[PDB]
C-alpha cells in the first residue's frame, strides 16, 4: 500500500521522505498495534 | 558479534539462546547444512 501523488507534482519527494521516516520512527508500526488490536472487539486476540 | 556467530550461539547452546535477525537469512540458515534453526513467530516490523 502506498500514499500516491500525481505524475510530476511538488509533493512527490516530501511525501516519499516522510513515509520513510514514519517508519523508522515505529510510528507506522505504532498506529497498526493500534487500530487492529486497541479498537479490536475481540479482546487480547494475540494472547490466546 | 556478527551473524556468523549469533548462529553459533544457537546450535550451542541448545535451545536457550534465541536470535533475533533478518527474516531473509533466517530463511537461509534454515535452509542450510547442519539444519539446525527454524523460523519461529511473525514478522515483527517490515523493511525492504
Amino acid at each position: 500500500y502506498g500514499i500516491a501523488t500525481p505524475k510530476g507534482s511538488s509533493l512527490g519527494t516530501p511525501v516519499n521522505l516522510a513515509v520513510l521516516k514514519l517508519s523508522e520512527q515505529g510510528v507506522l508500526d505504532k498506529l497498526k498495534n493500534k487500530w487492529w488490536y486497541d479498537k479490536g472487539e475481540c479482546g487480547a486476540k494475540d494472547s490466546g | 558479534r556478527t551473524t556468523a556467530e549469533g548462529v553459533a550461539r544457537v546450535r550451542k547452546s541448545k535451545g536457550k539462546y534465541a536470535y533475533l535477525l533478518e527474516s531473509t537469512m533466517n530463511e537461509y540458515i534454515e535452509q542450510r547444512k547442519p539444519c539446525d534453526t527454524m523460523k519461529v513467530g511473525g514478522n515483527l516490523d517490515s523493511k525492504g
